[PDB]
C-alpha cells in the first residue's frame, strides 16, 4: 500500500481533477455514490473487457480501506496508481540483502529500533516518534521489537 | 404510433431491463457480497474446524 | 423514423440492459450459488466443526 499512497499524495491536482472526471463516470447513478461491482462491472465490459464477479470482488477487495465492499474517491486513486507502474522490476532480493547488512549495524542479523533510527535520522528528513515507532511496526510481522531478513524483504516489497 | 409504441413499448421494456440489470447488479452487488460473508463464515467456521482439527 | 430511432437506442439500451441484466441475473444466481454453496459448505464444516470438536 505504502509505495502506492505516496504516489497519490504527489499527484498534481489538475492529474486528480482528471481522474474525478473519471470516477464520476463510474459511479453514475449509484445510489451511495460509491463504485460497487455493479458500477465496476459495466465500465470494465464498456471497455471492453469481461472480469468474472470473482475478478470484480477482488479489485475493489485490493483498495477497499474502510471495509465498505465498495470503492470511494480516494480508494479510487489507490486504484489508478496500482494499474500502472512507474516502479518497474522493483529490483530483487540480492539487491535488498545487501542493504540489510547497512542497516544491521552490531552484524547480529535483525534490525532493532537503535539502528532504525539512526538510518532514519540520516536520511534528512524530520523524523518524529511517529515515523519511528509506526516503521517499526509495519515491519515487525512477529511482534519481537525488531526487523529479521524475512520481515525486511516484505517491507521493502516494490520500494524504488 | 408504432415507432413510439414501440419506443414507448421499449422504453417500457429497456426500463424493465434497466431496472432489472440494476437491481440484478445491486442485488449481484449483495450475492456477491453474500458470497464473500457466506464464504467468510464459512472460514470463520472451517478455519474453527482446522484450529480444532489441528488441536 | 426518429422514434424509430428513439427506438433503435433505447431497444439498443434495453439489449445492454438486457443482456447486462442476463448477465447480472447469472452472476447473481452464481454469485448466490457461490453463497449458497458457501453457506453449504459452512453447513458441511459446521456440522464437521461439530463432529471435529465433537472429535
Amino acid at each position: 500500500d505504502d509505495i502506492y499512497k505516496a504516489a497519490v499524495e504527489q499527484l498534481t491536482e489538475e492529474q486528480k481533477n482528471e481522474f474525478k472526471a473519471a470516477f464520476d463516470i463510474f459511479v453514475l447513478g449509484a445510489e451511495d455514490g460509491c463504485i460497487s461491482t455493479k458500477e465496476l462491472g459495466k465500465v470494465m465490459r464498456m471497455l471492453g473487457q469481461n472480469p468474472t464477479p470473482e475478478e470484480l470482488q477482488e479489485m475493489i477487495d485490493e483498495v477497499d480501506e474502510d471495509g465498505s465492499g465498495t470503492v470511494d474517491f480516494d480508494e479510487f486513486l489507490v486504484m489508478m496508481v496500482r494499474c500502472m507502474k512507474d516502479d518497474s522490476k522493483g529490483k530483487s532480493e540480492e539487491e535488498l540483502s545487501d542493504l540489510f547488512r547497512m542497516f544491521d549495524k552490531n552484524a547480529d542479523g535483525y534490525i532493532d529500533l537503535d539502528e532504525l533510527k539512526i538510518m532514519l535520522q540520516a536520511t534528512g528528513e524530520t523524523i518524529t516518534e511517529d515515523d519511528i515507532e509506526e516503521l517499526m511496526k509495519d515491519g515487525d510481522k512477529n511482534n519481537d521489537g525488531r526487523i529479521d531478513y524475512d520481515e525486511f524483504l516484505e517491507f521493502m516489497k516494490g520500494v524504488e | 404510433d408504432e415507432s413510439e409504441r414501440g419506443m414507448k413499448v421499449i422504453e417500457s421494456r429497456a426500463q424493465k431491463d434497466e431496472e432489472k440489470m440494476e437491481i440484478q447488479e445491486i442485488q449481484l452487488k449483495e450475492a456477491k457480497h453474500i458470497a464473500e460473508d457466506a464464504d467468510r463464515k464459512y472460514e470463520e467456521v472451517a478455519r474453527k474446524l482446522v484450529i480444532i482439527e489441528s488441536d
